[PDB]
């Protein structure tokens, strides 16, 4: 950043940072605090996190893996982390099980930056829209089990078909994932993505089966796979 | 039915007839020969009984408290 370039920084485990810092304080004789963590946990995380910013000359952006012990966000480790994040991408063990491997929950993933005048209206609108539709499906899901699919109005069973599609669409084959799946990974732009989700819910691509959206770049590829079908 | 100082029309709620009736009867017989689901109208009871089912489920509540039964 001193050289004036926009570098990224991936800390592998913010948890093992604080936890390792716990051992130090321990055998160093300090009095434990919250859950036995070091009595300085706040300041340790403070300095590590604070030098990571965008200076007048350059910038250092960071994406860091925050492990949650017992899936408890009250534990001090991920707790003191939250205050510093500009955006939070929650992944899900259950989403992954069902086959979607960019395994993120669109409903709980957030960004202190996802407002209209920051990221443009088109982005904020289609963003909230995907959120909205994913939600409505969740509500519909209840009546669909109890009294079946035949109960949904034509408009509803249209929302569910359209939602089902966007679910798979926002999964995609990573490039570093080929050692696992074998399929070719694919990079997608921000404008292809928006152009994709906006349409798929407005919604042009109603004539093609879900599987077309399963693992693809922009819908341009989805429509192709849809022909092979 | 017309009678001394009164006339009532006892209307059918749907077109009746031996042909249409045997159709409804055969249907009723068939639905019984094959246990098969069918949605009752109530949605208020639907999504509520579902939430109730999920909320009740997997609570160790009766174990956590000390209760006799």
């Amino acid at each position: 950043r001193d050289e004036g370039r926009d570098v990224l920084l991936f800390v592998d485990n913010i948890y093992r940072y604080t936890l390792a810092g716990t051992e130090v304080s321990a055998l160093l004789g300090r009095m434990p605090s919250a859950v036995g963590y070091q009595p300085t946990l706040a300041e340790e995380m403070g300095v590590l996190q604070e030098r990571i910013t965008s200076t007048k000359t350059g910038s250092i952006t960071s994406v860091q893996a925050v492990y949650v012990p017992a899936d408890d966000l009250t534990d001090p480790s991920p707790a003191t982390t939250f205050a510093h994040l500009d955006a939070t991408v929650v992944l899900s063990r259950q989403i992954a099980s069902l086959g979607i491997y960019p395994a993120v929950d669109p409903l709980d993933s957030t960004s202190r930056q996802l407002d209209p005048l920051v990221v443009g209206q088109e982005h904020y609108d289609t963003a909230r829209g995907v959120q909205s539709i994913l939600q409505r499906y969740q509500e519909l899901k209840d009546i669909i089990a109890i009294l079946g699919m035949d109960e949904l109005s034509e408009e509803d069973k249209l929302v569910v078909a359209r939602a089902r599609k966007i679910q798979r669409f926002l999964s995609q084959p990573f490039f570093v994932a080929e050692v696992f799946t074998g399929s070719p990974g694919k990079y997608v732009s921000l404008k292809d993505t928006i152009r994709g989700f906006k349409g798929i819910m407005e919604g042009e691509y109603d004539h093609l089966p879900e599987q077309a959206f399963y693992m693809v770049g922009s819908i341009e590829e989805a429509v192709e796979k849809a022909k092979k079908l | 039915e017309v009678q001394p100082g009164n006339v009532t029309v006892l209307a059918d709620t749907a077109i009746r007839g031996q042909d249409l009736d045997e159709a409804r009867a055969m249907e009723a017989k068939r639905k019984a020969e094959e246990h098969i689901s069918s949605s009752h109208g109530d949605v208020d009871y639907a999504q509520a009984s579902a939430e109730l089912a999920k909320a009740i489920a997997q609570l160790r509540v009766i174990e956590l408290t000390k209760k006799a039964m």
